[PDB]
């Protein structure tokens, strides 16, 4: 049954609903827009986006650098790019901490993330809270099936800053971050968690993704038809379970809030009377990081 | 396992 649980298709609606006794189980879906404030570029933004900033790596086209088969025949563009992009400091955003607070308030069933920056773990989400849908830069493995030597971040970082292409110390096979390059299979966990999680979901909260990457994007339509969906994004996504209907005669459960993910989270914090708690969480945790 | 693609 396509029931209605939002009183109004606004963020105040979503907040009241969040305050209802029914809303106990939240899933976050996130992408690259939630980390743009931490100085990590997204792909799709103009001038700043990565797809407008690769020309100087002499690729067949921009996308190729993140393609498993191109990376295999020529891994050098990628690792030179990794050195250009490698952050001076890994400091999660407000958006990140807004999900930490959900976890703390008992409301977070799962965060499904497309990012590889590890900011979620850093912000305090345990492994069990997370499905890293495009993998992680944190660990790396050699590509030989029969070897699969793990290597640490530091080893991988050494190599990157050295401009030495990582080779397994044992078998000499190329060493790849545990990222899921385009053309790769998504991790086992993704499909298994998606089977369990979407049958308990009271609210979908979608932030800083253009929802063009599959099969992450389709997660939206795995939600029960009655489950309200909030997007917090600069631009509307999810349109082309069913895609996001925000604005037509039939709209009943979807909201778009258009602006910065940081701004959105603070606004929702505010409606819940969370603003101070969230402000204090960011500060305490930011300083703990600066303390190292 | 289905596959990362644009
Ligand atoms: N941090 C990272 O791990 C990172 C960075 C860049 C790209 N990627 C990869 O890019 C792929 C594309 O997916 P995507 O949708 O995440 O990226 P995308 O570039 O396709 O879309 C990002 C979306 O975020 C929006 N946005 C950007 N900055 C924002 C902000 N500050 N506040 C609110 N919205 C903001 C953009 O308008 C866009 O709709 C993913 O597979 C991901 O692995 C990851
Ligand atoms: C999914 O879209 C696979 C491609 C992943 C894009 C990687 C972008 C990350 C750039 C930051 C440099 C790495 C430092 C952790
Ligand atoms: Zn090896």
């Amino acid at each position: 049954q396509k029931e209605r649980l939002l009183d109004e298709l606004t963020l105040e609606g979503v907040a009241r609903y969040m305050q209802s006794e029914r809303c106990r189980r939240v899933i976050c879906l996130v992408g690259a827009g939630i980390s743009t404030s931490a100085g990590i570029p997204d792909f799709r933004s103009p001038s700043t986006g990565l797809y407008d900033n690769l020309e100087k790596y002499h690729l067949p086209y921009p996308e190729a650098i993140f393609e498993i088969s191109y990376f295999k025949k020529h891994p050098e563009p990628f690792f030179a790019l990794a050195k250009e992009l490698y952050p001076g400091q890994f400091k999660p955003t407000i958006c990140h901490y807004f999900m930490r607070l959900l976890k703390d308030k008992g409301l977070l069933l799962r965060c499904y993330t497309q990012n590889i920056d590890t900011l979620e773990r850093i912000a305090g989400l345990e492994q069990e809270d997370l499905v890293e849908a495009a993998g992680t830069f944190y660990t790396s493995h050699c590509v030989s099936a029969s070897c699969r030597h793990e290597y640490p971040l530091s080893w991988m970082k050494e190599k990157i800053f050295s401009e030495v292409t990582p080779k397994c110390e044992d078998c000499q096979s190329l060493v790849k971050p545990d990222i899921v390059f385009f053309g790769e299979s998504l991790p086992a966990r993704f499909f298994s968690c998606m089977q369990s999680d979407f049958l308990k979901v009271d609210l979908l909260l979608v932030m800083g993704t253009s929802l063009q990457v599959q099969p992450f994007a389709s997660l939206i339509s795995k939600a029960p038809l009655s489950t309200p969906r909030l997007l917090i994004n600069k631009e509307k996504a999810g349109q082309s379970g069913g895609g996001m209907d925000f604005d037509s005669k039939k709209a009943y459960r979807d909201v778009a809030w258009l602006g910065e993910c940081d701004q959105g989270c603070l606004a929702l914090a505010e409606l819940l009377g969370w603003k101070k708690e969230l402000e204090d969480l960011v500060r305490r945790e930011h300083a703990s990081i600066d303390a190292q | 396992a289905p596959r990362k693609q644009l």
